[PDB]
């Protein structure tokens, strides 16, 4: 499983990005991967803002990643090693490439370590991605640095071709030295997100062109929408909804050993106090605000504040956590560091308190039987509590 | 550290690092920075629970196997999402609901509880809430080994128990809950805002105040009266998982030597949840002067707990160095690191021990006896390897006869 | 010798049940072609406000939603009810929404109900895999209703036809702890509405209706923008109990294989929908334009039960003796069973062709005979040359002249 | 034909087809041709072993589960390739060896299990097994064989192979050694012909024989991996139960998550204890057939099929055997003495849906779907979902208090 | 998993091919798949004789098969659906195709249902194949008939899979002239399934869906360096199962290669979890088989080129003649397992003496002899 990191957590802060890299067609923001809570989780978090007609150049990383589409719409092309190109032009009157998928608000995209992909903004809204790079994943045999290996452009030359001699590139591609030198992108000053000329041409149905195991590879599904209300796993009309994404929903996750959760708390509603049995949870606030408390092993509160849109907070494995939305509701995505992440609620239906005999609670807290029965049974909802 | 990499020049029996005296019993901790335990990546706890006392419900991010050395009682483990299938719904309850012509959505029920007894091994999955109730005659003594290096623990090496209740015995601007709860270890509810918990549980704040009160009784508490309202059996389907197995070698054994003793190996082929904990245990009984064949464990570290009698144990490392050479007595704890070779000879009254192992499917290689790797080597390979006669090589391979893991003394007759 | 088939036939439903708020049509599962493949096929039509009564079958089902939209409640035993009204009123298991293009997988013995909450009919085509390992009961498809008084879909104390009708009313009243009159009504002995019943008014249940309408309106408008741009281009409850059972294989924008102006194939299998690993089934959704050709190919590890959704295709099927066992136009509403390893090609007529094919394996594999990735292309030039008595230059034409994989424009045929 | 496809409008309690009286006990067989057993793909055997008697070692190509209804004894199961780790090497052979010892140069055998009342035993397909009743009372074993198991590559004929013995004659079928040439076997074992002659002898004693010679040199625990596979489990609901209702009873589900080898047998067992007048909630099994054996008391059982027909409506008593087919719905009401039973099922991970009680599929359905489905009011639907409160599988009488 | 058969057998017989189909450059011999012994096991058996320069044209079957190379050497090309072509010419000097494997005496070749393959004899003399077609395998969803779908030639003397398509569909599919598309149907080819190549065959070689493209399909079971059991005066056995060749876990098939030396015995045993189909390679051996009720159903000899089926759990013993005996056995399960009845590791040795004493009414000294006098395992010296 995972490599280990230090988890002597005394204090948590809401975390915002601390580095920003501007490209001609967008902005890449990095959270502080050395803040203790991301070191303890073994993760890094990144946000891309891709302007209209922007292209996130192809790259791969040593870390498996989950990418959540905050807003907008576009296309993703993942490059599966060894698999044939199954999208093609009609030769009996050009283009040929691996399958591409439309992406949109609420999509989670899963990318194994080492696999290249590119993303294009096909809409007019900014396309906004939040990516979790899981650097403590068993798939990452390097180290805690989430590296980006760029196949093109000059992200800092600085792409993968930049370090080879052009004679080697020319012979490998079987092209003239003029074109081989182009591979190195020595004179490119556009950064990692670039404007395409006019509109990007790609093969996709009803879009006509103009002018960590491999045993599933080729046919894998890599994306699933977790924001669509029709996919809710938990729903309360005055509390909200929760949707979990795991290997029973998306089989590749069994090899990535990641999960995700998408939550919407209605105004003033509560997500039951709980802890995660078998993973850390990296919460990214999508909209509204939520009061959150996190408690560590010796009972000490290590976070007692609010999480606002654009902020992130890490709940380490087994630390107890409670959330209460503000007057405008609270929406988040959580990235979790295991296959089939599971929550153990501490209050309400299906909770640890409810699983425990009344007699034990009576002696545990020194309450009367009527107090114990109310403790166990007065909140009859599960997970999401109505206001 | 030199210990964390098991570069240990001498191993010793390991004594409890902390002793915590609670109202309802005593807790002994073998903490992770003991040199032997750093090597093995484990912690241990011995809990002695007075009769009619209970442990305060708790959980931790690493799996644990628990050997019940004395007594009997009840064990509770919660599995989130499993229905509560132990209940005492009454005929009067039933009649009332039906005859009202009004039952709808708008006297107890709880999850399964397990009778545990002397000789049981208990499998506690990482993250699972558990509690113990000693409803028997005598003190309940449980010896627990927690695998801190298990893949389920994504935290770090420090043993980390989370208390749902109880605490330390003794006879953007954050909003100050940390300042408030202080007034050196509390239950997790002390870390939450009183009013938030009250709203979440839908109960008056009074009850939450009592939940958060500093409880000087500790980790084990005496029960008001006998807990007769607990429902008990003797009063994907993971919810049906077995978590207890009795180790008594007289009831089951994999190796029986009429004149030497018995070994009972409880691995994932006897208790299926061990596949997921990736832990296992072994119980052995050696007759007087019997030996446990020289051997090494291929895929696990071992913590040994001596439950009866005594023996002399020797352990060798990859340098031909003796790293352990001690007489071991009842109640002693010691570690055999993965790959190190070990041999034991029981004393005049025999030897019983429990071994807790960091693999669900343990593998060991024996060096003497009927299934040894020495019998698997060609005799002429042994002759050249050891510079001995082919006659001596043959004797190495067959003088021990049909005994494999438990060997009678070759020099003292019963 | 259930697959000694000298001739295949396009097959239509042979039985129809009419109910109060829909009808159920079944193909003849005793047809040698369905026996060969180990399946039964049914088509259910649910009118608006129609409710398919809760029921389970002895065989796993893969349901394709040909038309309409609605909700289905799949009943997982022991799983917590996570859709609930606010406490102070009902609670039940999660509601799933289906739409045209969806595939829904239902394991054997799992009860479900389905409701058309739209304004047009729901039409669903189901493959019952009766030869499935999960069915130890009977090769014939069987349907066990939990409510109502159904007619047997493959023919045409209590007196009704649901399972409660086989129990004494007093027994049920005791078990449910309810009045005996209420237990009697479990048996649905007087119900004349048959298998699909009409709901008066709106079906009441806990589900995210308001947010779902806001989400569907957003997608409709994104479809509109995209259409406009294009014309201008000129605990364990979170895990097992949350198991995904549906996947939209008809989504206009998705393709596993795609030839622009020619066709596309989308597939669902255990690499996309995990529950199919246990069902041992998969599906493909194919669309061919005018002159679009699905080249000669064979299914290595599956029968392919083809259902023609619309349009027409000339289909040719060839067995191990080089016999053409089918050579005809497949027409909307018809089923053609392609036996494992038989070679098949399909050429759309001028109006195009759409189909769904259910395949009797978890991850059904096909091998094209022509084109990129084909079996011919994997052969050495000189194996081709000696095998067909042609030159190596002609052999390389057979291998490389067609540069598409799987789908291509056919002008000759 | 029709029974094979479970096209039965009338199930019955299944009576033993034949009774073999052996020197050491009696064997009763429920043959695979009983219509209920054709449907379920099973055979059953009840063996009554007299004190100081043993069964003759035998094997068969289908797996079986054995419930010990009565007595105590010893079970042997052999596991090919596993070392013999039960042995009685003595100090005197140790000393004899070292005193001068190699390859050219008192017993050793594979492990033996103490078995008792309430145990379930898992015998994989093809494994040799034998039983010894070393108690003072009769040992009664009830076994169900899954003839349709993937492991059985022969056919539905119940096909036991004996290493010793044969069909009895006065308190054909002979052991496999009779079919081999005598001298060839002797040469193979490297033993005198007369030992093989004794193995091939027509043995009028039968399937179970008196232990005339004493048996205290068997190595016993109460005097590795695959080889370490556990084969027995005590099913008493009082030591372990998955469902416990204080006033209704207890159920103990022994599946592959309790006994690992059941994963590979694809077989499991359930033990149930219903207090007087209690019910087993109406339900259907989703992935298994069931053979039920009544061990104590009596009950009213009803079974319904896919067309609303009652196919079973009987009072069953101690010793009765009946089948519940996969997918059929069943319900049980214990008599005023309670009811105890063992159910042997054709899945290692059995799954059932209940219709009444706290975990039922009815509670999973929206009330308004129930209202329209049954033509009842939403308030009547609410009581269907909720009138049973906390109870799920085992239900208190709603009629008779106690 | 497996599909059922009828295994009510009274007499087994040693089986030889009953049908023989002659091709230009070889012969195909068929054992009678209708025989009750083969119907019980759920298999068919095929032998190919491929002459020098002979090419077994590309075909696939609905039954998985194990192919044992009895004699000779050559090349196999298996066509993996969807995998790239990784053998190719030096483009700056034509040919491009999927990987090809040298095959030789002792090789087992495993072929999933539906996978095309061709074989070419590259040696000096006959290449002889014996193939087990597992028609009761779960992967065969058709019926008991093991069909051969030929991509080329005219096996029936069109009759290849291209014969059944319209030439216009073929022309469009491959994008070639109609006359070239007609040649695919092989209508006037009279050479059969195995044909002589022109000159020498020109080939590139150096001088479940979960296994994408990288799975081993072959392993040699005759190589004595691979022996699992060896006794210098008994013989040697080598087993092939998923612990040696991963693909066999998906095909649910095993193989064993046996050599008995002169007068040696293979211990009486039964196959715990599979049928065993014995094919005699060389020499001869007396074999005995015993069914559930103790009746002997075979008491005879197996000689070169003959086959014998041992149903699951039937007891069997073999003793070589004075020149020894060699066989390959195909077994209808993954990880086929034998339970010996005599010698070390046997069932008799695992039973307590006291039980044997009462079972056979022998004294303890006789039970000791019975258990322990043969101290060899599986293969017994003469
Ligand atoms: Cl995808
Ligand atoms: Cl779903």
């Amino acid at each position: 499983q995972r490599h280990f990191g230090e988890c002597n957590l005394d204090r948590l802060n809401a975390l915002e990005p601390t580095n920003r890299k501007e490209s001609e067609a967008g902005t890449v923001e990095k959270w502080d991967k050395n803040d203790q809570q991301f070191q303890c989780a073994g993760v890094a978090l990144i946000r891309h803002f891709i302007e209209r007609r922007g292209l996130l150049l192809p790259s791969f990383s040593n870390a498996p990643e989950l990418i959540y589409v905050i807003k907008g719409r576009g296309f993703q092309g993942a490059v599966i090693p060894g698999c044939p190109e199954t999208f093609e032009s009609n030769s009996n009157r050009q283009d040929q490439h691996q399958k591409v998928r439309q992406i949109r608000e609420g999509d989670i995209l899963a990318l194994p370590a080492g696999q290249a992909h590119w993303i294009y903004n096909d809409g007019d809204s900014q396309l906004v991605n939040v990516t979790l790079l899981d650097t403590s994943n068993a798939a990452n045999q390097l180290d805690e640095n989430p590296r980006k290996f760029y196949l093109a452009g000059n992200p800092d030359g600085t792409n993968i071709f930049s370090g080879f001699d052009q004679e080697t590139l020319a012979d490998s591609f079987n092209v003239d030295v003029d074109l081989a030198r182009r591979l190195q992108s020595n004179q490119d000053k556009r950064g990692k997100i670039v404007k395409v000329e006019q509109r990007l041409q790609i093969l996709i149905p009803e879009r006509q062109q103009q002018e960590g195991f491999e045993e599933t590879i080729c046919s894998l599904r890599l994306m699933e929408n977790i924001a669509n209300p029709r996919n809710a796993d938990i729903y309360n009309p005055q509390g909200g909804r929760i949707s979990t994404l795991n290997s029973n929903i998306l089989p590749v996750l069994r090899y990535l050993q990641l999960s995700a959760e998408r939550g919407t708390l209605y105004r003033e509603a509560i997500q039951a106090p709980h802890y995660n049995l078998n993973s850390h949870s990296v919460i990214f606030a999508i909209r509204g605000n939520g009061r959150i408390q996190v408690v560590k092993d010796n009972g000490q509160n290590i976070f007692d504040g609010e999480l606002r849109q654009g902020q992130a907070l890490t709940i380490p494995q087994n630390f107890a956590v409670i959330k209460r939305a503000g007057s405008e509701g609270f929406e988040w995505v959580a990235f979790k560091t295991n296959d089939n992440a599971q929550r153990l609620p501490l209050a309400g239906r299906n909770s640890a308190i409810r699983a425990i005999p009344e007699d034990v609670l009576i002696n545990s807290y020194r309450i009367s039987r009527s107090e114990a029965r109310r403790l166990k049974f007065i909140r009859n909802e599960t997970t999401i509590f109505s206001s | 550290r030199h210990f964390g990499e098991c570069n240990l020049d001498r191993l010793n029996v390991v004594e409890p690092t902390n002793r915590i005296t609670s109202e309802g019993g005593t807790v002994e901790k073998w903490d992770t920075n003991q040199q032997q335990f750093q090597c093995a990546g484990v912690a241990a706890i011995r809990r002695t629970i007075e009769p009619n006392s209970e442990v305060q419900p708790n959980y931790q991010p690493a799996p644990m196997l628990i050997y019940i050395e004395k007594g009997r009682g009840l064990l509770g483990v919660v599995i989130p999402g499993c229905a509560e299938t132990y209940e005492s719904q009454s005929h009067q309850q039933n009649k009332g609901q039906r005859a009202s012509q009004g039952q709808s959505q708008r006297q107890d029920q709880h999850q399964r509880v397990h009778r545990i007894r002397e000789g049981d091994i208990l499998a506690i999955p990482a993250g699972v809430v558990h509690w113990i109730y000693n409803d028997g005659d005598q003190q309940l003594v449980a010896f627990a080994v927690v695998n801190q290096n298990n893949k389920a623990n994504q935290l770090d090496e420090e043993y980390r128990p989370f208390l749902l209740a109880g605490g330390q015995p003794d006879e953007q601007g954050q909003k100050g809950q940390k300042q408030q709860q202080q007034a050196e270890s509390q239950n997790i509810f002390s870390g939450f805002d009183v009013e938030l918990l009250a709203e979440a549980y839908n109960i008056p704040v009074d009850i939450v105040r009592r939940q958060q009160q500093q409880d000087k009784r500790g980790n084990l508490v005496k029960l008001e009266q006998q807990q007769i309202k607990i429902i008990r059996a003797e009063q994907e389907t993971i919810c049906s998982l077995r978590l207890r197995e009795n180790m008594t070698t007289r009831s089951q054994s994999d190796i029986v030597s009429r004149q030497a003793g018995r070994i009972n190996i409880v691995n994932q082929q006897k208790l299926p949840v061990l596949r997921y904990l990736n832990m296992s245990a072994e119980r052995g009984h050696l007759f007087p002067d019997a030996l446990y064949v020289p051997h090494w464990a291929q895929n696990n570290h071992r913590v040994i707990y001596v439950i009866r009698g005594n023996a002399q144990v020797q352990i060798s490392d990859d340098n031909g160095n003796n790293v352990f050479d001690r007489e071991i007595r009842q109640g002693n704890v010691f570690t055999i690191p993965q790959f190190f070779a070990a041999i034991s000879r029981a004393g005049s009254e025999g030897f019983e021990y429990v071994s807790i192992k960091t693999a669900g499917n343990p593998n060991k290689s024996t060096l003497a006896g009927r299934t040894s790797v020495i019998r698997a080597i060609p005799a002429d390979v042994l002759a050249n390897s050891f510079q001995i006669s082919p006659e001596e090589a043959q004797r190495l391979k067959h003088n021990r006869g049909k005994q494999t893991l438990v060997l009678s003394s070759s020099r003292i007759s019963e | 010798g259930e697959c000694n088939l000298d001739r295949l036939n396009a097959l239509e439903p042979t039985n129809r049940i009419e109910a109060e708020a829909g009808q159920i049509e079944s193909w003849d599962h005793n047809d040698q072609q369905f026996q060969c493949a180990g399946v039964a096929v049914i088509r259910r039509t649910i009118e608006p406000n129609g409710l398919l009564l809760p029921q389970y079958s002895n065989a796993p089902k893969l349901i394709y939603i040909e038309r309409g939209r609605g909700i289905t409640g799949v009943l997982f035993p022991g799983c917590p009810e996570t859709f609930e009204d606010p406490q102070q009123q009902d609670r039940h298991q999660k509601i799933r929404h289906f739409r045209e293009g969806d595939i829904i997988a239902l394991p054997a013995g799992v009860a479900h109900w389905i409701y058309n909450d739209g304004d047009s009919p729901v039409v669903t085509v189901s493959l019952l895999h009766t030869n499935n390992y999960a069915n130890q009961l009977d090769e014939n498809p069987r349907h066990f209703y939990l409510a109502g008084n159904p007619d047997d879909e493959h023919q045409r104390q209590g007196e009704g036809n649901n399972v409660f009708s086989g129990f004494d009313a007093e027994f049920l009243a005791d078990a449910f702890n309810v009045d005996v009159d209420t237990a009697r009504r479990l048996q649905s002995n007087q119900d004349k509405r048959r298998n699909i019943v009409k709901v008066e008014g709106r079906l009441q249940q806990v589900r995210p209706e308001r947010s779902r309408q806001e989400w569907e309106r957003q997608e409709r408008q994104e479809r509109e923008s995209e259409q406009e741009r294009e014309r201008q281009r000129r605990g364990f409850e979170e895990t097992i109990c949350s198991l995904r059972l549906r996947e939209n294989i008809g989504t206009r924008s998705r393709a596993d294989i795609y030839t622009e102006q020619v066709g596309r194939i989308n597939t669902v299998n255990s690499n996309t929908l995990p529950v199919l690993r246990w069902l041992q089934l998969s599906a493909e959704r194919g669309d061919l334009q005018r002159e679009g050709l699905y080249v000669p190919h064979w299914n290595l590890n599956a029968h392919s039960v083809v259902y023609a959704i619309r349009g027409r295709a000339r289909v040719q099927v060839v067995d191990d003796n080089g016999n053409t066992v089918f050579d005809d136009e497949l027409r909307q509403g018809q089923v053609l069973t392609i036996p494992q390893n038989f070679a098949v090609a399909k050429r759309a007529e001028s109006e195009g062709f759409e189909w769904v094919a259910f395949k009797t394996n978890d991850n059904a594999q096909i091998s094209p005979l022509a084109g990129r990735t084909s079996a011919i292309r994997a052969l050495p030039d000189d194996v081709l040359a000696n095998a067909f008595q042609i030159s190596r230059s002609e052999a390389r034409r057979l291998k490389y002249n067609r540069q598409e994989t799987t789908l291509v424009r056919s002008s000759r045929s």
